[PDB]
């Protein structure tokens, strides 16, 4: 049962981990479509102030 | 880049941009400054003459 218990936990520590691993890099993305808005925001910053 | 490089441009092109100014009012004012002493001393030299 330890055996078992051992798999399944092996197993879904993997998952989690590849898992977070996409979700982090898709913050990463929304970081960069985020930092283009963010980028065209401090164009019409700029040239209003 | 875009957005601190635009902003120190906007800043010292504000800042000729209104010296140009005091500028071009600091020679038309030159320039009344310039009647008055021609008109104040040439009064002043049938005095003095």
């Amino acid at each position: 049962t330890n055996s078992q218990e051992a798999a399944a936990k092996h197993e879904a520590q993997r998952l989690e981990q590849e898992a977070r691993g996409r979700l982090e890099r898709q913050k990463i993305l929304d970081q960069s479509e985020a930092e283009k808005a963010r980028k065209e925001l401090l164009e019409l910053e700029a040239m209003s102030m | 880049a875009v957005e601190s490089t635009g902003n120190a441009k906007a800043e010292a092109e504000s800042r000729a941009e209104a010296a140009r100014i005091e500028g071009e009012g600091s020679v038309l004012q030159a320039k009344l400054k310039a009647q008055a002493l021609a008109i104040e001393t040439e009064a002043e030299l049938e005095r003095v003459k």
